[PDB]
RNA sequence: GGCGAAGGCGAAAACUUAGGCCAUUACUGACGCUUAGGCUUGAAAGUGUGGGGAGCAAAUAGGAUUAGAUACCCUAGUAGUCCACACCGUAAACGAUAGAUACUAGCUGUCGGGGCGAUCCCCUCGGUAGUGAAGUUAACACAUUAAGUAUCUCGCCUGG
């Protein structure tokens, strides 16, 4: 379904990042992957594609912030803003 | 005490204050809560002193964690508010400023505009007398 | 005493699920189940204010038009007020057109006076249908104008069992510049009275004690004896 | 619809549901768009609801 | 008149509770509307889907009159 | 995540061969094991699904898997040895909670009160006895901690008052 | 009645999964907001592509009738309605009411969620509704889901 708790806790480095930028962007990226899988398995689900584009946009804005605030976001960039 | 109905960042303190003021005017409501700020505290104190607005209480949870102000309008014993119209001037999309020599008396020479300047916040008359100008926060009459 | 709190014992509750919210400002914080219960102290304060205010108004050579229009209870007891204190009484509300058009009350009172004169002056030539016409004209002009049926003076004040119950009463009230006071319920709009009296009327004791206190207020301004707030007994009579 | 063993009584209780089902089928025996069908059906439903409430 | 979540189990399959479903049923392929049994949205889902499911599995007349 | 799986198998087949068909059905079932051939009896179908007036009913109760029941469903459909292949999941609408599922004990009390076994009356579901005023009743209002009370006086109780002296 | 971004979602059954409702000082600490350009989707006719086509109706064609029927009647009846692909990407997609955001008498209904408890009643919040206060459209009326109140952004607008 949501694929929520496991991905959060994998991105949950400490007890001080339950809702941080890191876990949020990880959730959006994991949701992008899961939505691609689903919508390839379920073609005409336009809800999934519109949500995928919305998550892509919100991920872009989250990344622009994460590079505005912390300069170490792109030195270990496993979340490059290209999709 | 217990201050109920907190408000979060709507888009700005000024419009958050204006919507509450007009809703209180509409529903004949007494006391409403809005955000807290140094400018908001200054204008609220000066409006208590001016007579257009009744008192206010600024409240905090512990720190910048949550800072709000509850404010009441001065009402005669007829449910008639003392506020006969307040217009916000300082806005996000338009930062409005005026010199000390370009500040008018509102209503018919009675209304008092609230003006923050380079060295403080005050009323329109003493802003003209101060020879220092700046942004305007609210036209009150 | 004067507007004693002892009377303030059953002035609580009416038909629920129908109530003006702005009454909650003037009555009490009313629960989600529409608890029509009234406070005692504020109701007593407002009732005493209305009492002595109408007293001082009637001491100015004014008039307190006593209006009774509820099912039977308020009308019967307002008639008892009229037979106890010399004030006008209502059997049926006037259909409108009394104060702002003074001619419309004068024609009615003159018609009733001449109808009484005709009834007392000739009854042999009249037929059964003609007599029924005469009696029905008398009844019509007595109920089409209750406060003005034999007198032409303009009332200086009027009450009503409910200021939202009578459109014509409110019209001829707001035509004049007079301190209109009325028995107000929770389902009533409070914007049609001078001094709101938040109290019950479905409870018969409540309304009868209220308008009897009004009668005493107008009587003490007319230099005649007064009974309620001067006798500790509350009346027990079901709402006829 | 089937109401058995009675000539008139069970037939009388029959005819109600019989005509109900007959009309239910009848309004499905002609091509029409969803617009008018749903609008009229819900108009009748709201008529019955307001008569009931 | 609410019927499910008081006599039902809030989990309605065909077996173990088929009688509460058949109460809005007749061998005629119809379901009692809200005018007779005013069950809520989830209870209406229960009765609708489950009864047409019993019709679907050949337990009660699917369309048969 | 559990599967209540209901299989209606051919006509009036004998119990042994019906069980063998069912065993083949697990052999082509890729879901979780532990399901046993439970005979629900030979039930009369409302209509011939293909030509069988009455079919043998069977139930299986065990857990469930996500991408492991579509294939089982369509293979059981194609497998003509079984006529009907209904699935049920854990989630239909009901609760997964320790304060809404134990409310089914209140439902058992409702079953008890459904029939008046005594002269007294506790029937008629939705009869308000009003035993509860508690619950959450919480919108979580914000607690107020005093910072500064600029003129703590506040106007209140605006009575309908005008021209108090008319005498 | 709820949900879905509109388009829409109803014989049932399963799966992937968008998203939702309830309460969280709980975590980054404004990361925000929209939107010209830009990205994606987009009833449907009807286009061709492969099947079957059950049925029928654009067109077409006979008998009526008509001042005349390829209009209202029907029969025969294709494209199409069916599906797979694109394109058509328009709609009464209009609530002729933009998106994000916070606030405004109530009242009577419903659904969902949280608590509770024979049911239930009840409270909380939303969703889904209305009369109507206030407020607002010339007016018709909306009105806690505004056409009320206000901020950011955009699109539409000056005579036939």
């Amino acid at each position: 379904q949501i694929d929520k708790n496991g991905i959060i806790k994998s991105a949950q480095l400490h007890d001080k990042d339950v809702g941080s930028i890191q876990v949020q962007v990880s959730l959006l990226t994991s949701q992008i992957k899961q939505l691609t899988d689903h919508l390839l398995a379920n073609k005409k689900d336009f809800i999934s594609k519109r949500g995928l584009y919305a998550k892509v946009s919100k991920r872009k804005r989250l990344l622009k912030y994460l590079k505005h605030n912390d300069l170490e976001a792109y030195r270990n960039l496993v979340k490059t803003l290209n999709l | 005490i217990t201050t109920t109905k907190p408000i979060k960042a709507h888009f700005d303190p000024v419009a958050d204050l204006l919507t509450k003021i007009n809703n209180a005017r509409k529903a004949k409501l007494m006391t409403v809560t809005t955000i807290a700020s140094k400018l908001k505290i200054a204008i609220l104190e000066i409006l208590v002193k001016e007579g257009y607005l009744a008192n206010f209480q600024v409240l905090e949870n512990k720190s910048k964690t949550k800072r709000i102000v509850t404010f009441n309008l001065k009402y005669t014993q007829r449910r008639i508010p003392s506020i006969n119209g307040v217009k916000q001037i300082s806005k996000p999309g338009l930062r409005i400023y005026r010199p000390f020599e370009k500040l008018p008396l509102v209503l018919n020479g009675l209304g008092i505009a609230i003006i923050s300047t380079s060295d403080g916040v005050m009323t329109d008359k003493v802003a003209r007398l101060k020879k220092i100008g700046g942004e305007i926060l609210a036209y009150v009459w | 005493s004067l507007a004693k709190l002892g009377e303030m014992r059953t002035h609580v509750g009416m038909v629920k699920r129908y109530w003006n919210p702005k009454m909650g400002f003037f009555i009490e914080p009313e629960r989600k189940h529409n608890n029509d219960h009234f406070v005692l102290e504020l109701q007593r304060q407002s009732l005493q204010t209305a009492y002595n205010y109408v007293k001082e108004v009637a001491q100015n050579n004014g008039q307190i038009l006593f209006v009774g229009t509820k099912n039977d209870y308020v009308k019967k007891l307002v008639n008892n007020i009229a037979k106890r204190v010399d004030v006008a009484f209502i059997t049926q509300r006037w259909l409108g057109g009394t104060l702002t058009n003074f001619k419309t009350l004068s024609i009615s009172i003159n018609k009733l006076n001449k109808l009484v004169e005709k009834q007392a002056e000739n009854a042999a030539d009249l037929t059964k249908k003609e007599n029924l016409m005469l009696s029905r004209e008398i009844e019509r002009l007595e109920k089409f104008f209750g406060g003005v049926k034999s007198l032409k003076r303009l009332p200086n004040l009027l009450i009503v069992d409910d200021p939202v119950y009578e459109k014509n009463a409110v019209a001829e009230a707001n035509i004049l510049r007079i301190p209109v006071v009325a028995l107000c319920n929770t389902n009533t709009n409070p914007e049609l009275v001078d001094f709101i009296i938040p109290a019950n009327n479905h409870q018969p004791q409540s309304t009868c004690l209220l308008m009897n206190l009004l009668a005493d207020a107008v009587a003490e301004a007319k230099a005649m004896p007064t009974m309620f707030a001067y006798k500790p007994d509350e009346e027990i009579q079901i709402e006829i | 619809e089937v109401k058995n063993d009675d000539l008139e009584l069970a037939l009388k209780k029959f005819k109600r549901v019989s005509l109900e089902i007959r009309r239910l089928a009848q309004r499905h025996e002609y091509h029409l768009r969803k617009g008018m069908r749903l609008r009229e059906k819900r108009k009748i439903a709201q008529k019955k609801r307001r008569k009931f409430r | 008149y609410c019927r499910f979540c008081a006599i039902g189990q809030l989990r309605i399959d065909l077996i173990d509770d088929l009688e509460a479903l058949k109460r809005f049923l007749s061998p005629y392929a119809k379901i009692n509307p809200r005018r007779i049994t005013g069950n809520c949205q989830m209870h209406q889902r229960h009765v609708a889907k489950a009864l047409k499911r019993a019709r679907y599995l050949a337990l009660v007349p699917f369309v048969k009159d | 995540m559990q599967y209540n799986i209901i299989l209606l198998v051919d006509g009036s087949l004998s119990l042994e061969q019906a069980n063998q068909v069912n065993e083949k059905q697990q052999q082509t079932l890729t879901n979780v094991e532990g399901l046993q051939t439970e005979y629900l009896g030979l039930k009369e179908l409302a209509y011939p699904i293909k030509k069988q007036l009455s079919a043998h009913y069977y139930r299986w109760k065990f857990s469930g898997d996500n991408q492991s029941t579509k294939d089982f469903k369509r293979t059981a459909n194609i497998n003509k040895q079984v006529l009907r292949e209904l699935i049920i999941n854990l989630e239909r609408e009901y609760g997964y909670l320790a304060s809404i599922n134990p409310k089914k004990q209140q439902l058992a009390l409702q079953k008890r009160a459904k029939y008046d076994e005594i002269i007294a009356r506790e029937n008629n579901p939705e009869n308000p006895d009003v035993p509860v005023t508690s619950g959450l009743a919480s919108t979580q209002p914000r607690l107020s901690r005093t910072e500064k009370a600029q003129k703590p006086k506040e106007e209140l109780w605006d009575v309908v008052q005008k021209m108090g002296n008319f005498d």
